[PDB]
């Protein structure tokens, strides 16, 4: 996966 | 949904408190093709934390799946970053304010190759804001509607569904700022046209940084080289 | 300077009849790459011609100075083309009717590299349309709005701003005529002018493409201005 | 310049 993925859900 | 449910104030209102903070740039003066972009693309790689977290607090964003959510940022990330660099050098004539301590002039952007297109772009685009008094409730209207429209013919209907309702929300801060009928429709009109230029000044923006990523002349973030290889 | 005195109907009426013919492609049933897009690219190359006198026909074009007029042309060219490409593919779902004997669908643009992704977005831009169910009467408007709106931004920028402030009025009039209320006519006004984003974007993308397989080999002499004019 | 030209004809 991506970072953006991450920082969608912390 | 409660994005369908928000009344026009309560749209504005959501708006309004979700806006990112404006951020500084690194600071001690000082300017070389190295030194601009180098500055230009660490202030957008936090400005892209904000951003992500701004989104989220657009009403109805979050209705979206985690697939949908990263397809509209992945495709609006610039563009939402140049329509706030023109809205926030509005009263700067001649000037683009990327931050409060860095404020370039077309002479600036010289200094780097095909740079001067998209800054005298990025200038015209705030002198059209400017000329048309753009007030900020329609700037965070504008905003999220770039976000929701960008990348939406890339479900479905929801999108739609929100693109009205902000529809609605502009139209009520015209008919609010007593507009006529007609002044009503043109002014929405003019707006969102211009969002059609901002849609250009991204795509030619991505050109250009795929452009120095193939010569390493700035070594990009690792979000933002995932954000540019969403562009491939 | 009769643009800005034309009433709603009277504009609809000359942009209706200012409307080019539908050329036909040299498509001969053969079973390539090279082939289909020398194809569009002749296509395109006489549909311009076309578009030029097209142009001189949009209430307002002609009060531009020469240098203007080519300046708008250069810059939306590519947007006019894939609109018109969009609206006459309409009622063929699936399908990009380039020509009457010209249709293709998503499989055939994967035989030429980066053309699926414009292909799906030409697609959907139709699926869009007929979705909204998109009139003849509001397409016109929409081309003449690109024609003007796509390049003025690069005493006579105000002429443009008022025949396109007059377009916005016409198409609110033929909503209103079709029994819309004054929050669908909004709305719909929204929708419309929301989708030339994405028309500006596929042309963008459209531009790279033409400049990526120019230097890799033929473009006609009126393409390669055309395409110069930009990057 | 051929689109000056068709623009004139
Ligand atoms: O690595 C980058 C990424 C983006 C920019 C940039 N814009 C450009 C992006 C590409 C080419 C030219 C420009 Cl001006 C920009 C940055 C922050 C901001 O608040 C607004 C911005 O427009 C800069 C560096
Ligand atoms: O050399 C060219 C120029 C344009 C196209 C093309 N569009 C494209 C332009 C660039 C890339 C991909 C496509 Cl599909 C096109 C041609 C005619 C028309 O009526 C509508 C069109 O959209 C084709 C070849």
């Amino acid at each position: 996966h991506k970072i953006l993925h991450r920082l969608l859900q912390d | 949904s409660l994005a369908l449910s928000l009344t026009a104030d309560q749209m504005v209102s959501a708006l309004l408190d979700a806006e990112p903070p404006i951020l500084y740039s690194e600071y001690d003066p000082t300017f070389s093709e190295a030194s601009m972009m180098g500055l230009l693309t660490n202030l957008a790689d936090r400005e892209l934390v904000h951003m992500i977290n701004w989104a989220k607090r657009v009403p109805g964003f979050v209705d979206l799946t985690l697939h949908d959510q990263v397809h509209l940022l992945e495709c609006a990330w610039l563009e939402i970053l140049m329509i706030g660099l023109v809205w926030r050098s509005m009263e700067h004539p001649g000037k683009l304010l990327f931050a409060p301590n860095l404020l370039l002039d077309r002479n600036q952007g010289k200094c780097v190759e095909g740079m001067v297109e998209i800054f005298d772009m990025l200038l015209a685009t705030s002198s059209r804001f400017r000329m048309m008094n753009l007030q900020g409730e329609e700037f965070v209207c504008l905003k999220s509607i770039i976000l929701l429209n960008s990348g939406v013919y890339t479900e479905k209907d929801h999108i739609h569904r929100v693109l009205d309702k902000i529809t609605d929300t502009l139209i009520h801060l015209m008919a609010k700022a007593g507009l006529t009928l007609q002044q009503q429709h043109q002014r929405l009109a003019q707006l969102l046209l211009i969002l059609s230029h901002i849609r250009h000044m991204s795509n030619k923006g991505m050109e250009h940084l795929y452009s120095m990523k193939c010569k390493n002349v700035v070594p990009l973030s690792d979000l933002l080289l995932e954000m540019l290889d969403a562009h491939r």
